[PDB]
RNA sequence: GGGGACGGGUGAAACAGGAUGAUCCCGCCGAGACCGCCGGCCGCGCAGGCGCCUGCCAAGACCGCCUCUGUCAAUCAAGGGCGAAGGCCGGGGGCUAGAAGGCGAUCAGACACCACCGUAUUCCCGGCCGUAAACGGUGCCGCCCCGCGGCCGGCGCGCGCGUCCCGCCGGCCGCCCAGGGAAACCGGGAGGCUCCGGGCUCUGGGGGGAGUAUGGCCGCAAGGCUGAAACUUGAAGGCAUU
């Protein structure tokens, strides 16, 4: 049987695109089939942002942010949660969830 | 903080003072170690570079300004002050990030730029496509015709304001933000562009002697 | 769909029912076909002698001005291309992409353009030559093409 | 563009005006005044082209060189034979590249 | 007639990599090549490095196989673009 | 004679008398016959000219380079080869040259080179494919074939010398400082074999 | 008001202070030669700890406050930090120390050299 | 891959026949 | 240059590295690859494939048209060209990974996974090879076929008028009413088909033996392309459901 539509992939109108490694694996991957989650955090926890803010000596300069694309392979991202197997009804739904 | 008072005990702060164009032209105190063998302290202190925030040389709106970083090297140790000159500008890595968005499209140019004082720099200047005011369609991409009519506008901007600049003056553009406002004026009747500014100016290649430059830059308060 | 390639495009032209001339043109058979002649001189070709009539001169279609079409005209003034303009025009096609290739031997892909220009014209040209409108000597070969350019 | 209308110039003139291609015609030409422009070659041989560059200047007739190669020049004007230099003595058509 | 075309010479000696090579250099030492001079295809080696037009009749230094070789192209063109810099 | 490389026959103005001096010159490839060489101080960048490596910019591949100025030419002699300019230092006014071994040599910018490299280019690229073909490479150079090997000769002849199975019987690598008649084999071989 | 430099990656975290040119350094110590388990050294813990040890120093230099670089491993692998990191800020800011500035300063590739582990991955 | 690892092993089979067949010619 | 005891590595480790002062930090420098984030239900290409910056060269599809010709066409053995990676050949180059090799830990044994060092390779130029789950597992040209979307490149319409709106043509797509199918599903087809016939090529005919044997052709080789039989066997397989 074939399980997706997509194929695991979103490559349309093409026949290869450019390859990524997972970050934890070191697997290439095609980027189509990467699992892709951009991440904009802070460059140190909430719980150590409140006494890093006090502790600086300038006017008004916030923690500065930490952006960072993590594509994962399909076995890191279901071994690390970062993605679920879903059931053959929910597997359709697209939009970000929680 | 040692002169004062294993390896620390013998040594000196020798401090290190900016150019005229900062605000707060002192900036840090660099170790050095006491003379021994051929090692004079002087010329160990001689070619340091020391990165500062324009939040750090000019004190005051840390949101327009700190996010750019200067480089500053000493260039003459006299009277116990690393006099220092440009090394180099530069935006945060923050600042890098934060400008990049999906859904964009990014024109990012270079540029080898000739001074006067004899200083080749490379200008590396980075701008963002953005939505329009009323826009149906929600990525922000443009056609190839308008990436290359914006293209050619840093590059004329650019000649016509770095061309002919020198190093004292080219701080001073770099510092109070005018070129990245040219490039936005050049780029706005082209197109709607967000976060048209220099990334970087690096220094391809120095002049010899530039010491009579550096008393331009570091005193001469007057000029 | 396109001979050479997978692709389907419809950009064609849309002749008007009417095959009468139209009430504000003021051009005889004989003014346009003057025209025509004095464009010849100029060397334009047909497919350009056609377009200066439709937009200098307001004759749209010549056949519905005239009782004939441009090459008709040409033909009885024995004025006609000696070597039909479609093929003539992928000849052209072929020594230039035949110079390119004499400077670069690594575009696989301007080479692989070339066979399929070389195709439409010895295709072309078998219809040409079957038709007489081309002599039966003519043969396209690609070495001796830019001489018969 | 330039390019363009120089290989369209030559062709328009090879069936239109009247031409003489080489050196010994040439030389012929420019000295009677016969000729409209003259177009050399990048391989010209140098004391030919000081000659035909001077006794242009003597006659104050246009010599442009060509983008390349007598056997380039050659092939534009449309002949199997390499062409140094090539004499427009008259333009039947179109004489537009003979920029300074 | 067929694979070994300038190397029947040699005959069944010297063995296929020695013949497969010599095919490559001999048919370029005995090639005809254009000469920059007189853009006609009569320059022909009388040496190694030394190769003579026929119809310029000017002697200009080469490669030992090729009149012109692939280190020397690319340094031609080094040097104009250094030489247009300075 | 011996040379892989094609010579050239220059003729120059006599600056101290009247006359003409020829000078024979490695060609580089490139040199025509009637060509305008320059040489100097001001000579402007083309191939064949003879500018002080000071004033080549840098990236240019140069032949018949002086090691010590003054010297008319010592490296980049051989055919096909070349040197390259690495760095100028304007303080020391010396500059980096990258021999032909791709060894680098700090040398005087006052020495001079010639712009170009070598021709003759792809010579040793020929099998030579017969023993006689080899006879008339040497013959024109100098009596060192054919080559006979040590293990062939007697005991008396060669330090590999002769037993029952032609073999090297010690090991090849010799010291450096191995007296005349002994260094024979490798010298001072920092490693062997093929890798 | 030197430069800290933590490098906090997988298996040891580096606690660095050296002055705004960085060609000097006031002192530096890492997680690691705080703990004896290998396991351990890029540990929250001994990070806190190497930091109290590397607070005395700067306290004894006149190092009254620091302007913070952490970096991961980074280069072509990486891009997180670990887990030392945030501990030895809590420390810097625990022993007095004032934090002037805070910045990303782990090295990143404008295109790449091939990361180990093949295109199978590490297969663990 | 039990497929790729029987034409491996019948690739390693028709080399030795190959061998075997040029022994006798 | 600084400074001082460990550093790597991991699941935990261990072999390597470090007072010849490593790791770490900075100041530089060499070399070779690589083109990040932007970067996609984006696009282009005949497929394989395609992503630095500048300049140059030739092309290509789409669209618009009262331009030209006047069937010049559709598919196709034979025949030509192209064709990822790995491989091969003759040179260049050699950073990174890294088939082989060696190694430390494993485990009954691992020679494997994991750590470390590393040759071919990776990369360039000139040829070979001719294969991939070379996939949409779906040949090509043509026709009608039901809505609701998104994107993309042209074009035109409306309006004061904004990257607005509605269409048109072409491409990429999602969802889908019928219809079909053993279902999975497909619906820009896998629909209009037992109610079975628009045209052209290719291939299959239970599971193996066997893509083997042999002959041929081709390749430098590796191998490609073509291609059996004797013999054995009651299932092998598809998709669904507990």
């Amino acid at each position: 049987p074939v399980k997706r539509r997509n194929n695991g992939r979103s490559k349309y109108n093409c026949g290869h695109t450019n390859i990524v490694r997972c970050q934890n694996c070191h697997r290439c991957v095609p980027k189509d089939k990467v699992i892709k989650r951009f991440t904009i955090r802070n460059i140190v926890d909430n719980t150590i942002a409140d006494d890093v803010l006090n502790a600086c000596v300038i006017q008004g300069f916030a923690i500065p942010k930490l952006y960072n694309k993590v594509q994962y392979c399909v076995s890191c991202s279901i071994h690390n949660h970062i993605v679920r197997v879903r059931s053959r009804e929910d597997r359709k739904i697209r939009t970000p969830p929680k | 903080k040692i002169t004062q008072r294993d390896p620390y005990l013998k040594k000196e702060w020798y401090p290190v003072i900016a150019p005229a164009h900062f605000k707060s032209r002192h900036i840090g105190q660099t170790p050095v170690t006491k003379t021994a063998g051929l090692r004079v302290a002087t010329d160990v202190i001689n070619h340091r570079v020391y990165e500062v925030n324009l939040g750090d040389l000019n004190p005051g709106a840390e949101d327009l300004n700190g996010n750019t970083k200067f480089y500053l090297q000493t260039q003459l140790v006299s009277d116990g002050k690393c006099l220092t000159n440009f090394h180099g500008m530069d935006i945060t890595r923050h600042k890098y990030g934060s400008l990049f968005r999906k859904g964009c499209d990014c024109i990012d140019v270079f540029m080898d730029i000739p001074t006067t004082d004899g200083y080749l720099l490379r200008v590396f200047v980075i701008a963002f496509t953005d939505r329009f005011r009323f826009q149906r369609r929600k990525n922000c991409h443009v056609k190839g015709r308008v990436i290359r009519m914006m293209r050619a506008g840093i590059y004329e901007t650019l000649h016509n304001e770095l061309g002919k600049v020198s190093i004292p003056v080219l701080v001073t553009k770099l510092s109070n933000f005018e070129v990245n406002a040219k490039l936005t004026e050049a780029l706005q009747k082209i197109t709607m562009c967000r976060d048209v500014m220099i990334r970087r100016v690096k220094v391809v290649k120095r002049p010899r002697n530039t010491m009579e430059l550096l008393s331009t830059m570091h005193d001469s308060n007057q000029v | 769909g396109r001979m050479h390639s997978k692709g389907k495009g419809i950009s064609r032209s849309a002749i008007p029912y009417t095959r009468a001339p139209a009430p504000w043109n003021k051009y005889t058979p004989e003014d346009v076909c003057e025209q025509i002649c004095k464009l010849a001189k100029k060397g334009t070709p047909p497919s350009r002698i056609g377009l200066i009539l439709r937009d200098q001169f307001a004759i749209g279609q010549v056949k519905n001005v005239t009782g004939s079409k441009i090459v008709r005209i040409l033909k009885a003034k024995g004025l006609a291309p000696e070597i039909p303009e479609d093929l003539y025009c992928m000849i052209k096609k072929a020594v230039a992409i035949r110079k390119h290739l004499e400077r670069s031997r690594r575009d696989k892909d301007s080479k692989f353009r070339l066979i399929l220009v070389e195709s439409r014209i010895h295709r072309l040209a078998r219809y040409y030559r079957q038709a007489r409108r081309l002599p039966p000597t003519f043969r396209y070969k690609s070495d001796q093409a830019a001489a018969l350019l | 563009k330039a390019q363009d209308s120089i290989s369209l110039t030559l062709t328009l003139v090879v069936k239109s005006g009247k031409y003489t291609l080489g050196t010994d015609q040439a030389i012929r030409n420019i000295r009677d005044g016969k000729a409209q422009l003259v177009f050399m070659a990048n391989n010209c041989p140098p004391l030919v082209k000081s000659q035909v560059d001077y006794l242009c200047h003597l006659s104050k007739t246009p010599v442009r060189v060509f983008a390349g190669s007598s056997r380039e020049l050659g092939i534009a004007v449309g002949r199997q034979f390499n062409v140094s230099i090539m004499t427009i003595l008259e333009a039947g058509d179109a004489d537009l590249t003979s920029i300074l | 007639t067929k694979k070994v075309g300038l190397t029947g010479k040699y005959g069944t000696r010297y063995g296929r990599a020695a013949r497969k090579q010599l095919l490559k250099i001999e048919t370029s030492q005995k090639a005809k090549y254009t000469c920059p001079f007189c853009a006609k295809d009569k320059v022909r080696r009388t040496a190694c490095g030394i190769w003579t037009c026929r119809s310029c009749s000017k002697t200009m230094a080469g490669g030992a196989y090729s009149l012109h070789t692939e280190p020397a192209n690319a340094a031609r063109a080094t040097i104009r673009r250094l030489r247009l810099a300075r | 004679r011996g040379r892989g490389a094609p010579l050239a026959r220059v003729q120059f103005p006599n600056m101290r008398g009247e006359g003409r001096v020829n000078e024979l010159f490695i060609a580089p490839e490139g040199m025509y016959t009637g060509q305008e060489v320059f040489s100097g101080n001001k000579a402007t960048l083309h191939i064949g000219n003879i500018l002080p490596v000071g004033n080549i910019p840098e990236g240019t591949y140069v032949c018949n380079v002086e090691e010590k100025p003054m010297d008319r030419g010592c490296l980049a002699r051989a055919s096909g080869t070349y040197c390259l300019v690495v760095a100028h230092n304007m303080e020391t006014n010396k500059t980096r040259i990258r021999l032909p071994s791709g060894q680098k040599k700090l040398i005087s910018s006052k020495a001079r080179a010639m712009i170009g490299l070598v021709a003759g280019g792809g010579r040793t690229d020929k099998p030579l494919l017969k023993a006689g073909n080899a006879y008339h490479k040497y013959k024109a150079k100098r009596n060192c074939w054919p080559v006979v090997r040590g293990v062939a000769m007697n005991p008396v002849d060669h330090p590999h010398g002769g037993g029952n199975h032609q073999h090297i019987g010690v090991s090849s690598c010799v010291p450096r400082n191995a007296v005349p008649g002994q260094k024979v084999g490798l010298i001072a071989a920092r490693r062997t074999g093929c890798s | 008001f030197a430069v800290c430099h933590i490098y906090a990656g997988k298996n040891d975290t580096f606690i660095h202070v050296t002055d705004l040119s960085g060609r000097e350094t006031i002192g530096r110590v890492s997680g690691g030669m705080k703990v004896k388990r290998h396991c351990d050294e890029p540990s929250a813990y001994a990070a806190m700890q190497a930091t109290q040890d590397l607070i005395e120093i700067i306290t004894d230099r006149g190092i009254t406050a620091v302007h913070i670089k952490i970096r991961a491993d980074g280069g072509t692998g990486k891009r997180v930090y670990g887990q030392g990191g945030s501990a030895a800020i809590r420390a810097l800011v625990r022993g007095g120390i004032k934090i002037g500035r805070i910045e990303d300063s782990t090295p990143i590739p404008t295109d790449r050299t091939r990361h180990k582990g093949g295109r199978r991955g590490r297969r663990l | 891959m039990r497929a790729k690892w029987a034409k491996k092993r019948m690739r390693k089979l028709k080399r030795k026949r190959r061998h075997m067949k040029a022994r006798s010619k």
